[PDB]
Order: structure tokens, then sequence, then C-alpha cells
């Protein structure tokens, strides 16, 4: 089976600059190549064919190069239409996908406003706890949300959740920790850990329970 | 025009099964090969199945191998695909795709149609209300907690609160369940003198829910 | 007997496009009209000079069952017009590819014509 890699899910780039997106395949396929582009709620369009054959129709912005086992799609100039996801896909044999690169636009640093959330006692008659950290407005999209109950690391009971980039190119994000409510009623200290470049130093974010 | 249009997504449990159909129109329908490729939740794409113009030869991708039968009908302008033993896995949008041979490109694609493999019924999302833990604004939040299917829709005070409102995308829980948050940032003046409430709509469940904060 | 050669022609026409279908990976499409079906009857001395020309690129004993098929159908000595081929590898294997969906496409047309 033909492995096919794109190695950055996602890529920031500005309007008017070049862009190189690579995929490299498992074994030659020769120029057996094929680019996708896709918006959200859209099937994917084809772009590129037989690894440099540009679709009918599509913006002469767009090519494909490389054959073999190495290929690039590139965008000659970046227009903001052009903000998608991009796939690449052989056809020597059995078709297969690779995972995608999302672009994304480059603004300045922004730090993100964090607020935290105790549990509400509706929830805790249930049995369960959750705590929320809830993170906006922050760029670039990497970042660190890290729990601490009374000083121990949580490996466990977390889920997050990311914003696709919003209208003026910033991130959110949530991060919630869930466990029983028995098991949050034993601990007192909850923090939520933020590490981001944005800021110089680590943003703490805790309450006490027994408030 | 080319057009490929897809029907039959729909909820089911594990081990269930489903039909789907894409009717074609604005090209001779028995000159091509037709196939589905499917795009998971993540949005990694993957071919499905694959059948030649007159159904003597089919490719299956692996995953679905002694559970899908692709097969078509000529004289409706139609694709099947029966999907027999479902799993959670298989859930996904389905694509049919046409294609020149049988093993190539994907010029021409339809809208997909949604696909979801779950052990939970269909859940009525439970609503908790979070208050702050003084200042010149407040934070006030909800939590829409274990709901399903996709999606709810999430509003403050009715409608009449939409600046500083951040509604955060859903996660998919162990259970089967999917949670999410919804924020807004307030005046502090606003606050505790006044009354905030969130108000979800679940259409699957046909359940409202005003919580006060 | 329009009818007759309608379904002689048919298998040898289905098997011909799908074996391409299998064998030929990666074929473009070449979104020409090559074969006129119709004159109204069936056009072989349209369709027949694209048979003629694909016969060294193709399955030689099929492709005589069906210019020997097509010959009863040339209801006079019509002129053939001269046929160019691609030499482009991928566009000669679009345009063998396009002959034979139309080819397909126009048997299935007459067919249904006929019912």
């Amino acid at each position: 089976e033909i492995v096919m890699t794109q190695t950055h899910k996602f890529m920031s780039t500005s309007v008017g600059d070049r862009v190189n997106i690579t995929c490299k395949a498992s074994q030659d396929v020769g120029a057996a190549l094929a680019w996708y582009q896709q918006k959200p709620g859209q099937a994917p369009k084809l772009l590129i064919y037989w690894a440099s054959n540009r679709a009918t129709g599509v913006p002469s912005r767009f090519s494909g190069s490389g054959s073999g086992t190495d290929f690039t799609f590139t965008i000659s100039s970046l227009e903001p239409e052009d903000v998608a996801v991009y796939y690449c896909q052989q056809f020597s044999s059995y078709h297969t996908f690779g995972g995608g690169t999302k672009l994304e636009i480059k603004r300045n640093d922004a730090q993100p406003a964090v607020y935290l959330f105790q549990p509400s006692p509706d929830q805790l008659h249930t049995g369960s706890a959750s705590v929320v950290c809830l993170l906006n407005s922050f760029y670039p999209k990497d970042i660190n949300v890290k729990w601490k109950v009374d000083g121990v690391i949580q490996d466990t009971g977390i889920q997050e959740s990311v914003t696709e980039q919003d209208k003026d190119s910033t991130y959110s994000l949530s991060s919630t920790l869930t466990m029983s409510s028995t098991e949050y009623l034993s601990h007192e200290l909850y923090s939520c850990e933020i590490t981001h470049k944005s800021l110089p130093s680590t943003l703490i974010k805790s309450f006490q329970r027994s408030e | 025009e080319v057009q490929l249009v897809e029907s039959g997504g729909d909820l089911v449990k594990p081990g269930g099964s489903l039909r789907l159909s894409c009717v074609a129109s604005g090209f001779t329908f028995s000159s091509y090969v037709m196939s589905w490729v499917r795009q998971i939740p993540e949005k990694r794409l993957e071919w499905v199945a694959t059948i030649s113009s007159f159904g003597s030869y089919t490719y299956y991708v692996d995953a679905v191998k002694g559970r899908f039968t692709i097969s078509r009908d000529n004289a409706k302008n139609t694709l099947y695909l029966q999907m027999n033993s479902l799993r959670a896995e298989d859930t996904a949008i389905y694509y049919c795709t046409r294609q020149t041979t049988m093993i190539a490109w994907f010029a021409y694609w339809g809208q997909g149609t949604l696909v979801t493999v779950s052990s939970a019924s269909t859940t009525a999302p439970s609503v908790f209300p979070l208050a702050p833990s003084s200042g010149s604004t407040v934070a006030l939040a909800c939590l829409v907690s274990g709901y399903f299917p996709e999606p709810v829709t999430v509003s403050w005070n009715s409608g009449s609160l939409t600046s500083g409102v951040h509604t955060f995308p859903s996660v998919l829980q162990s259970s089967g369940l999917h949670s999410l948050s919804s924020m807004v940032t307030v005046p502090s003046s606003r606050w505790p003198s006044e009354t905030f409430t969130c108000n979800v709509v679940h259409p699957a469940s046909n359940t409202k829910v005003d919580k006060p904060v | 007997d329009v009818r007759k050669i309608i379904l002689e022609l048919q298998p040898l026409s289905r098997g011909l496009l799908e074996d391409y279908q299998k064998k030929e990976t990666g074929v473009p499409e070449s979104n020409r009209t090559l074969l006129l079906c119709l004159t109204p009857r069936l056009n072989s001395s349209a369709i027949l000079p694209y048979f003629r020309a694909i016969r060294p690129l193709s399955d030689k004993n099929i492709i005589d069952k069906i210019i020997e098929q097509l010959d009863k159908l040339k209801f006079q000595h019509e002129p053939e017009t001269e046929i160019s081929v691609p030499a482009d590898t991928f566009e000669c294997k679009s345009f063998i590819l396009t002959i034979l969906q139309q080819f397909s496409a126009c048997l299935e047309s007459v067919f249904k014509s006929l019912n």
C-alpha cells in the first residue's frame, strides 16, 4: 500500500507570499499524483493531476511539480480565498490520500484571554464534575494547557477543543478536566497553566474549591 | 452539467446496516467508472470502493471489505453502497465520485451524505450554568453536556446578547456523546444585577432549555 | 436488421470499455466528441474510421469483429474521414478511452430507440 505523507498539518502564510506544500510517497509513483483543495462544508476540488497538469479553470497561481516520490504543491502568490486544506493523492496504485495541510493566515502574536470555571452544583448532583478552562483570541495556534490538581499534573480526563482561525485570524480553545464528583470533592487547588509564545512566562489560572 | 447527488445517510448502531444511493445526471452514466470516497470527522480522506461501467470489476479498501458492497443500476443512473456490519469508525461523510478508469483521480464529487454509527441513542444535552468564581468585565459560561447527535445551537438571553459570545467546537466523549462550552463576557455593571440565560436548542431530540446563570 | 447488429456489437463494446478501465491507470478526460452516433440510422461511416485507426493499439480480434458488423450498416460506399491519432501517450489513451465510451453510449442510445 502506498503511504502519502504530508509532513505539515498546518502552515502559516501571509497574503502575497509563496507557499510550498510538500508530499512524499513511500514508493515510486512516477508522476501519478493529484492535488485537491477543500473548503469547509464543501467536497474537495481537483486542482492538479499527473503532478503538474492544472485542471480546467484552476487559477494559474497554483502549480505542482515533482516526479518519483517527492512532490511540491505551490501557490505563487497566496490570495485570501486560498485559505483551505490541501490534500495529495496518488493513483499509481490503489488510491491513497495524504493527511492534508491546512493553510492559515499569519498575524501578529496575541495573548489569550483565559477564564476558569468550577463545576456547577447541578452537575455535581449527577456524580460528575467538569472543570472548564477557556482560552480566547490568541495567536499563534500552538499552545500548551496544563492541568494541576493540588500540584500534581493531570494526564487523564482532559478533552481539548480548538477553533478554526476566526475572522481576525486568532484562535480559541477549550480544555475540560472531568472526574467523578467524589474525586473532585477530595481536592482543593485546581489550576489551568498556559504556556504560549505571546506570554513571557506561564499564565496560571486557579481556584480554591473550599471558597 | 455533471451532477452527483447522494442520499441515505442516517444514524445507526454498531452492527447495523445502511444503503447509500447516488443518482447522477448530465453525462452518460454507463460510460464512467464510479466510486465512493469518505471523510471522517478528523477530515482524513479515504477511498472506499470502485465499480467499472457494467459492474464486472470492483475494488474495495481493506477496512470495508466483506462488509460493504458497491453496485450500480445503469438504467436508473444510480450507484449504491450497501453497508453491513457497521462500526463506529465508519462514521463519515460519504461522497460518490466519477472517474475515467478504475485507478485515477476524482474530478467530480457529490455534496456528500453523512453516516453516523454510534452506540449512543439520541440524547438531550444537560445544560450547566457556570457563574464567576469584581472587575471591568466578567465571564459567564454554559457547559452543554452530553448530547447526541450533533449539533446544538447556543444563544444568550434569547438572542439579544450576541457581542462577546464565544461558543467552542464540540468534543466527542468515549460514551459517544458530545459536549461543548459557550461563554460570554459582559460589562461588570451588568452583573450580578442582571440575569443572564443561555438558551440551548437540540434539534435532533427536539428539546429547548433556558438556564439562568 | 439494425436491432441484430446492436445486440451483436454490445458485448464487444462493453468488454473493450471495461477492460480498458481495469488495465489503464490515470487516463485523462479528453472532453472531445469523436464518434457521431447517427446520420437517421447508425453511422457506420463516421464510426468505422476511428476503429480502423485504433486497431494496432487495441485487441485486433475484437476490433475486426466490430468492423465486420459496422460494414454491414454502410448502406453505400460513403467516404471515410482520415483520423489523426494523438502521438502523445496520455492523449492517445484518452483518445482510445473516449472512442470506447462513446461507442458504448451510441449503442445504448440506439437500443433505447428500438424499445
